[PDB]
RNA sequence: UGACGGAGCCAGCGAGUCUAACCUUGGCCGAGAGGUCUUGGUAAAAACUCCGUCGUAACGAGGAAUUCCUAGUAAGCGCAAGUCAUCAGCUUGCGUUGAUUACGUCCCUGCCCUUCACAC
């Protein structure tokens, strides 16, 4: 049978690896997307 | 009508309510569902306004 | 949580993937590992179905 | 005030339709400079507009964060208030707390018998910038409502996955400094809409070397939403998590605050659509 | 929805399947309800009504009957009687057996009445905090009988019958027109 | 899970298939019209 | 700081020609389809105020530890709606009755910040 909507995505073990992954690289590169205060 | 033989534009037939739920009243089909959802929407907007 | 982090850290050179209950008289499970294996284990069993559905040989082994 | 808020949002609302009426005008001039400065020739219907060749000498001399927003981009640090819905479980006042903690700039209040338009009217007065609506299933969080005074957007998540810190044993407590964001794989123009929504509850200007960094990740519309605090080593950084993990899907935003049930929808998820499974949005 | 399962753990199954009523409302299967077994709920795009019937459109595998009689007329006799196996029609006319039918299945001819929706009704809240130029005249039944209506004569006979007669013709006027 | 298989195949199906059509439609138009203007212009210099 | 009965009386949300059972006993009509009747079982404003009566196997208000909470807040009461996500083993709104204790301190526990006059 057909099936309307994706399932809610499960947290594996795998899937925080490579979300942690992702943050560990961002860190290491300091880059972050952050609001900054406007001059003046 | 090009290349098209009379039997391809045959009537197909409007099925019925069924019997055991004949006490509901007739049954729905798009066109009767498309007036109820235009009537609907159509009082809503003045309420809106 | 961090100053924890430093003191462990600078003696060498995640508490969220451990479900734990509380001691009415503690570690309970693995949602992390337990999901994953019973998650993989469903993918090769449909992995399995989909070779078997348009089959009807197969290497009769009998050794 | 309540005649102030009012003609500010009729204004608002002439200016955008004003807007997308100069939108074409907008791009008249742009070939027209380009012509300029190329050398090339403008087509037809530019060359024989003598109004707009007038125009032109004056719009000659013309020249991001989203309107509402602008004003107040990066100059005032944002007041948060999280609430929750009537008679609270304990798990989702516990879960507020939670939220609370997570914006620097949060506090927490008590909705026990507040009319909704007497609860954004009081938080108008006040000067609250964001608030925060929690929602909850058997003690289990469900959903949650970021609404920007004094004019929207609301916008609305369901969370799934929800784990709160006081599931941790011997957790300890939090750092509150203004911790650095992360927002990876928002690419479409709605998806910046959001990043525009979750980045401003936040104070601007982390210092450097603050360890606290929040991340919102996409991964086919299910924000994850993590909370980590890093040690820079020799060799490499090691991160640890302070929590709560939870997925956010969003499934409204409406160009209003959340008491107007009449605000018109900037967005919505059709989930009934044939073609609903194939694309996702953020 | 009730009767398309006959209990939780077939619900199961079937959750968040796609599912349309006869009139074209699409929905979903949400959850299975804990009492009665079988009923589910579903979320459908716009309110269905009660007459509607919900259906899940499903696939069944069919498989082909393994029957091979190959005509061997020249081992016969006859060389011209061979018969194998018979048609369905012949079957039952051997066996004195009806062509299976569903009263339900039939087709009938379908009448459809006219359909109308009552008038709007704005909830008196809003209809007081209403601007002047916008408020809408709701002219009240009287009851207490007025004294013009306990006295007017109103003639009869020969001008009802000659009164009724304008009211005949006008209705068939407009309805041509 | 199953649900999830199954929606994931259905939508890689479906891409290929679009890709597939507009491929041989675009290969016929390019190449049989470019004869077809051959032709043309030959009737014309005619 | 009870039970039973009677009496008085007070809200706000909500308006899609749309709102809602099941299983049986039999009669009659009908070619059939079915229609009608008959029949048993199963399921499915409150607080408040006044008056009258009685009368004081498991469990009798929940240990250690732990969590939350500052005014129309805690807590008690019912009434509606189910609004493309979540929800009916329930969710969200609405009104009603409405307190005690703090509103100070950095002593402990954590987090954070710092090292153009006059006067200092
Ligand atoms: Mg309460
Ligand atoms: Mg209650
Ligand atoms: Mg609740």
């Amino acid at each position: 049978f057909d099936r309307t909507a994706k399932p809610v995505p499960v947290i594996t073990s795998e899937v925080t690896e490579s979300l942690e992954d992702m943050i560990r690289r961002r860190i290491q590169d300091s880059n972050f997307d952050d609001l900054q205060r406007r001059t003046l | 009508a090009k290349l098209v033989h009379d039997v391809q534009k045959k009537q197909h037939r409007e099925r019925s309510q069924l019997t055991s739920r004949s006490r509901y009243g007739f049954l729905e089909k798009h066109k009767d569902y498309v007036k109820r959802a235009q009537d609907f929407h159509r009082k809503q907007s003045t309420l809106k306004v | 949580q961090l100053k924890n982090l430093k003191a462990a850290l600078k003696a060498r050179g995640n508490p969220f993937e451990i479900k734990a209950a509380r001691n009415k008289r503690i570690a309970v499970g693995k949602p992390g590992i337990s999901k994953q294996i019973g998650e993989e284990q469903r993918k090769r069993a449909f992995e399995a179905r989909k070779m078997m559905k348009n089959k009807r040989g197969g290497v009769i082994d009998k050794r | 005030m309540l005649r102030r808020q009012a003609r500010e949002r009729r204004e608002y609302l002439y200016r955008k339709a004003q807007e997308l009426q100069d939108s074409q005008l907008q791009q008249k001039r742009q070939i027209i400079k380009q012509a300029l400065a190329q050398g090339k020739p403008l087509p037809k219907e530019l060359a024989e507009d003598e109004s707009l060749q007038k125009d032109f000498r004056y719009d000659q001399s013309l020249k991001q964060v989203d309107d509402e927003y602008a004003a107040t981009s990066g100059i005032m640090d944002p007041r948060i208030i999280v609430t929750t819905s009537r008679d609270p479980s304990t798990r989702l006042s516990q879960f507020a707390k939670e939220i609370k903690l997570l914006f620097p700039n949060a506090v927490r209040l008590n909705r026990g018998n507040y009319v909704m338009p007497n609860l954004v009217d009081a938080c108008k007065k006040s000067g609250t910038t964001d608030l925060v609506v929690l929602h909850e299933h058997r003690g289990v969080p469900t959903s949650l409502t970021i609404s920007h005074f004094p004019h929207g957007p609301t916008a609305q998540f369901s969370l799934h996955n929800v784990v709160m810190r006081h599931d941790i044993i011997n957790a300890g407590n939090q750092s509150e400094v203004n911790p650095h964001l992360i927002f990876d794989n928002f690419t479409t123009a709605l998806g910046k809409r959001v990043v525009c929504i979750l980045k401003h509850l936040f104070n601007a200007g982390p210092k450097k070397d603050s360890e606290r960094v929040i991340t919102f990740a996409n991964r086919g519309d299910f924000i994850s939403v993590r909370q980590h605090v890093y040690v820079r080593t020799r060799e490499g950084v090691e991160i640890a998590e302070v929590g709560p993990r939870f997925e956010m899907r969003l499934f409204e935003l409406r160009l209003g605050t959340l008491e107007n049930k009449d605000a018109d929808v900037e967005w919505q998820l059709r989930r009934f659509i044939r073609t609903a499974n194939k694309k996702d949005y953020l | 929805i009730k009767d398309m399962f006959s209990s939780a753990m077939e619900v199961a199954r079937f959750e968040g399947a796609q599912i349309k009523t006869v009139s074209g409302i699409r929905g979903e299967i949400k959850r299975a309800l804990s009492k009665p077994e079988g009923h589910y709920r579903a979320a459908f795009e716009d309110k269905i009504l009660m007459s509607d019937i919900v259906i899940l459109r499903s696939w069944y595998p069919v498989r082909v009957k393994k029957f091979y009689n190959p005509v061997t007329s020249l081992l016969l006799k006859e060389k011209t009687e061979w018969k194998g196996l018979r048609l369905t029609g012949q079957i039952r006319a051997a066996m004195n057996l009806e062509t299976p039918s569903n009263p339900d299945s039939a087709y009938h001819k379908i009448e459809r009445v006219e359909r109308h929706f009552n008038g709007l009704k704005v909830p008196k809240a809003v209809q007081k905090e209403l601007p002047f130029k916008s408020q809408i005249h709701q002219m009240k039944p009287q009851k207490k009988k007025t004294y013009m209506a306990k006295r007017a004569v109103v003639l009869g006979g020969d001008e009802k019958k000659a009164r009724s007669f304008i009211q005949k013709v006008l209705t068939i006027s407009k309805a041509k027109d | 899970f199953e649900a999830r298989q199954r929606i994931e195949e259905k939508n890689k199906e479906s891409s290929d298939y679009h890709a597939k059509m507009a491929h041989i439609v675009n290969t016929i138009n390019t190449e049989e019209g470019a004869e077809k203007n051959k032709y043309e212009r030959e009737r014309k210099l005619r």
